[PDB]
């Protein structure tokens, strides 16, 4: 994920965070993306194009 | 304020003691009841006091059903020897009688 | 999963549940307890971080118990902090091993170590005495704190003879619980962080600016070669679209 | 209270029965301030039974005035159903602007009920008392004319006045660099108020307390009470 | 003060106060001190050690600062260190020495016996001559499971050492403090330089946290709260002030009328040697709405005086002095209300003053500012009104 260029950082998590509102199990996997500012981008490529 | 009491009297023991069986539990779990504006512990000779204090303008027996919330999961977790008593209804100026 | 109708009090709620929590306590097996919910919803997610150590030095058990012994109980000082719950690392684990060649040359069961374990990582009660008038009250030792200590443990004793001790049965040592939940960052390598939640129907910005101002202040006390990382805060949206409300209306 | 001001109408008046208005306009008011706390609880503590001795002497203003300007009216009419009547007109030509001053040194309390706290929730109950009061009062004296309808010496005192206003008119400049002289010599007292600011309230009872150090026996703590209470 | 001056016995500092005064403050489990630091860590030797420098670090910053540390080391603690390899040499856990220790000496509870509703604890220890000196612990009998007859002192040495009395945890975590207070002004500023001193010159270590609390914090909200309000009420006054006269100079005149009638209350307090306070503030505010009363019903008085005949001379040439006599008989009558009002008035709170009964102080301190300003407010209303009246055009 990190290869592509516009994303800036992430963060993945598989299972639960020791609290009582995920139930995630040990395969469910969850990778939040954080996406580089609009400015910087790339020429055009809107969202729909990075996802 | 409006605050909640929480008692525990041991026998005999040493703060050192109560403070890490007895008062620990308790502190650390109500740290996540709601409206807890900030809790404290005093650990002494025998004896273990919680005190909780909440927001102003709150209602006491909201706060008293919230505080109890969060009082089951320690029960099995303290001795068996010992137990967790609730505070009364009323405060400080409650003392109007004195009798001998 | 308790579901009530729609427009209920959500502490109303809390209250009636917990009605009937206490007459299944003393049914539920003895090992375990029911924990509750806190009081936020899924939106509770706000802030999410990441403690990333920029060498070797520090291990990822060392990371995880000052997450949770030392971020956990300071963070939540915030008033309208509903909670914040760990991710990732390694609960650090005093593990003791067994070897069956050895049980069965002395003949001892497990029950008896349990017993034996049981009863050697506690101290007694102390009260005091009447000497001279500065009173003198008692306390006594018995904290498992040290491996050394974990080796000079007896399991059954033989009169005029040498008591069996757990070294020369097993072998303590530390190691990693058994995970249930992971975390990492980009391909740098594994990390712990920890997650923030929000009561519900409270204010967004003002907790974000609390926890971000006290993040800034508390890094100073921080070890060496550890670095706080975010990885989402809804302030960002939320300016965005105050900004982009307040063009539209200008124009 | 009731006595004096009766007492002073009575004396300012002559021997006329206008003090039984105070006495049926005053206490009526504390009726509804009380009706108030009714339907919002505030169970009457100290403060508050104390704030209404002063709010009755700030409420009675409106009804001497009203009385006063009654009876000046009645007697110009002496110089020559529908008396009554010219009465009421006599008493409703000033009835608006104490109406008005009664509503604004009610609504002047705000700032008590401001502030929040120990403190500020022990004095809430005095602040709520007096503006319930004096709306009360406001009402009571737009219908004080009922009851007033129902029922020498100041010579010296003009005597001694006009003089002196005809004597002030002729320099104003003077009076305002006179009220600026005042306002200037009043911030001596204000830099040096002193301490000790919310004082203790005494009581017949009273409590002892020493401060000890932690060490203390079974035995050597009852006999050092019995010492204690003994001196 | 005669009972201060006769009950005095060493090791004790006497304090006389109110039964529900006490009960209420003891009850309150807060920081009394202006100012107050806590210092929050895993363990108590740290944040002992820290507090240890913090005390003469505040004591070095300006400003009168009685740095205490703590007062709580004060215990007196028996340290019976079960020597394990011995215990284990005699087949003994731990636990089979914490019985003896807990009832053979402490004498602990077994169970309750009934005798209807009335239930009567049974305690279990030996007699009271083997629990007396250490040195009679150091030779207590004891019974291995092997029924090896020993002491206590064959497995474990008892030592002496001192030690806390009690422990305070907020939030779950040890936490000391440190209290700091002055007198007589106003700490706002000295706790931005305490704090850049200690994070400054001070070091932290890791896993120890610093906070700041006391009286002072509440006072940044309400005095920021009031001076928030006490405007808008004012606006409140201006706008509800001229309907009664439709022009904006009268309430004008007016709210630069009513301090010196403020003046006139406030410097009773230099006589009667009180202070300030909210009560004084309040009373204040009754002072400014009788004086406005006042000031308001004059100015309609002149209003109405000034509409009478001489309306019509008046705007013919100039002033024409003769103007004057119609505030004479606009102001006759008017006297004789505001005397019995003043009167009434200072005879009905003069006893309040000097009376004692109960809670009378207060009430004292409540109507020192009407009676103070009784003696201007209506000079004020009676000459400086009626120029300022005048001088409007
Ligand atoms: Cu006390």
């Amino acid at each position: 994920i990190m290869s592509v260029p516009e994303v800036a950082r992430v963060f993945g998590k598989t299972g639960k965070a020791e609290t009582a509102t995920d139930s995630a199990p040990l395969e469910m996997v969850e990778t939040t993306i954080q996406l580089k500012p609009q400015e910087q981008w790339r020429p055009g490529m809107t969202m729909d194009k990075i996802i | 304020d409006v605050q909640v009491i929480i008692k525990t009297s041991y026998p005999g023991q040493a703060p050192q003691i109560v403070e890490n069986q007895v008062t620990y539990p308790l502190t650390t779990t109500m740290l996540s009841v709601p409206g807890a504006k900030t809790v404290r512990g005093f650990s002494q000779f025998g004896d273990s006091y919680v005190y909780v204090i909440f927001e102003d303008g709150t209602d006491p027996y909201w706060a008293r059903s919230r505080v109890l919330e969060y009082l089951n999961q320690v029960q099995g977790k303290l001795p068996a020897g010992v137990s967790a008593e609730l505070g009364p209804d009323a405060t400080g100026v409650g003392w109007i009688y004195e009798y001998a | 999963y308790v579901i009530f109708e729609d427009g209920t009090d959500p502490y109303w709620a809390r209250s009636r549940v917990l009605e009937y929590l206490n007459q299944v306590q003393g049914k539920l097996p003895a090992g375990v307890s029911a924990e509750l919910g806190p009081d936020a919803t899924g939106v509770g997610w706000i802030y999410e971080y990441a403690l990333v150590d920029r060498s070797g030095k520090h291990d990822l058990a060392d990371l995880r118990s000052l997450q949770d012994w030392f971020l956990k109980y300071e963070l939540k000082t915030i008033p309208d902090v509903a909670e914040v719950a760990s991710v990732g690392g390694v609960v650090k684990e005093y593990q003791v091993v067994i070897d069956p060649q050895r049980l069965a040359q002395y003949g001892i069961s497990l029950a008896e170590v349990k017993s034996a374990l049981d009863a050697s990582n506690q101290e007694a009660g102390g009260s005091s005495i009447e000497l001279a008038e500065a009173e003198y009250m008692v306390r006594a030792s018995g904290y498992l704190q040290t491996l050394d200590d974990f080796n000079h443990i007896v399991l059954k004793a033989s009169e005029n003879g040498v008591p069996v001790y757990l070294r020369d049965v097993a072998k303590v040592q530390i190691g990693p619980e058994m995970r249930r939940g992971i975390a990492e960052l980009n391909g740098e390598g594994e990390v712990a962080g920890g997650v923030v939640i929000l009561r519900s129907g409270k204010n967004a910005r003002e907790v974000i600016a609390a926890v971000k101002d006290k993040l800034e202040t508390l890094k100073s006390s921080l070890p060496e070669g550890v670095e706080i990382v975010t990885t989402y805060d809804r302030s960002q949206l939320i300016d965005r679209a105050i900004d982009n409300l307040s063009g539209k209306l200008l124009e | 209270e009731f006595i004096v001001v009766a007492v002073v109408c009575a004396l300012f008046l002559w021997h006329v029965r206008s003090a039984l208005v105070a006495i049926i306009s005053l206490p009526l008011g504390l009726c509804i301030a009380f009706i108030v706390m009714h339907f919002q609880g505030l169970n009457a503590n100290i403060m508050s039974l104390g704030g209404i001795a002063i709010a009755v002497g700030a409420m009675v203003d409106a009804a001497i005035v009203m009385i006063e300007n009654a009876h000046k009216r009645l007697e110009e009419w002496q110089h020559q159903k529908t008396r009554w009547q010219v009465i009421t007109d006599a008493s409703v030509e000033v009835g608006p602007a104490l109406f008005i001053s009664l509503l604004i040194i009610t609504l002047s309390f705000i700032p008590i009920f401001t502030l929040e706290g120990q403190e500020g929730r022990l004095f809430g109950p005095l602040a709520f008392t007096k503006t319930y009061a004096m709306a009360g009062a406001a009402l009571l004296a737009i219908v004080v004319i009922p009851i007033l309808m129902g029922y020498p010496l100041n010579r010296f005192l003009i005597r001694v006045y006009h003089p002196l206003l005809l004597k002030v008119l002729h320099w104003p400049k003077t009076t305002l660099l006179v009220a600026a002289l005042s306002v200037l010599t009043v911030l001596w007292p204000l830099n040096k108020v002193g301490g000790e600011f919310l004082p203790q309230i005494n009581e017949g009872d009273l409590l002892y307390m020493p401060s000890t150090l932690p060490g203390i026996s079974a035995a050597e703590a009852a006999s050092m009470l019995q010492k204690t209470d003994k001196l | 003060e005669e009972l201060d001056n006769t009950v005095r016995l060493p090791g004790l500092a006497n304090l006389w106060v109110p039964p529900i005064r006490n009960r209420i403050d003891m009850l309150s489990t807060g920081i009394k001190s202006p100012i107050g630091i806590k210092v929050s860590g895993t363990v108590l030797a740290d944040i002992d050690a820290m507090a240890e420098q913090i005390e003469e670090v505040a004591r070095t910053v300006p400003g009168v600062a009685s740095a205490l540390a703590e007062r709580l080391e004060g215990g007196r603690y028996i340290n019976v260190e079960i020597n394990r390899e011995k215990a284990a040499r005699y087949g003994m856990t731990v636990a089979d020495v914490q019985l003896f220790v807990t009832s053979a000496v402490g004498g602990a509870m077994v169970g309750e016996t009934v005798e209807g509703i009335a239930r009567y604890p049974i305690n279990l220890r030996y007699p009271q001559s083997w629990r007396d000196s250490p040195q009679a612990l150091r030779q207590l009998p004891i019974l291995t499971p092997m029924k090896q007859q020993i002491t206590l002192a064959d497995v474990a040495d008892i030592k002496v050492s001192t030690g806390p009395s009690m422990l305070k945890t907020e939030n779950a975590r040890p936490t000391s403090w440190i209290y700091i207070d002055a007198r007589d002004r106003d700490m706002v500023s000295v706790v931005h330089d305490l704090q850049k001193a200690i994070a400054e010159k001070v070091q932290l270590k890791p896993g120890t946290s610093v906070a700041f609390s006391g009286q002072f914090e509440l006072l940044e909200r309400a005095n920021h709260k009031l001076k928030l309000m006490v405007p808008m009420t004012l606006m409140i006054i201006f706008v509800l002030l001229y309907l009664a006269f439709r022009r904006v100079g009268e309430a004008l005149l007016i709210i630069s009328s009513v301090p010196f009638a403020l003046v006139g209350g406030i410097w009773l307090l230099w006589w009667m040697g009180f202070h300030l306070s909210v009560a004084t503030g309040t009373g204040f505010i009754a002072l400014a709405g009788v004086a406005a009363e006042f000031g308001v019903v004059m100015l309609m008085y002149l209003r109405h005086a000034i509409e009478a005949v001489p309306s019509l001379n008046n705007p013919q040439t100039f002033s024409e002095q003769k103007l004057d006599e119609a505030l004479y008989h606009g102001a006759v009558l008017r006297v004789r209300p505001k005397a019995m009002t003043v009167a009434v008035i200072i005879a009905g709170l003069l006893p309040i003053l000097w009376g004692t009964g109960a809670g009378s102080e207060v009430m004292s301190r409540i109507a020192a500012p009407m009676i103070g300003g009784m003696i201007t407010a209506p000079l004020l209303s009676l000459f400086i009104i009626p120029a300022a009246y005048k001088l409007m055009w």
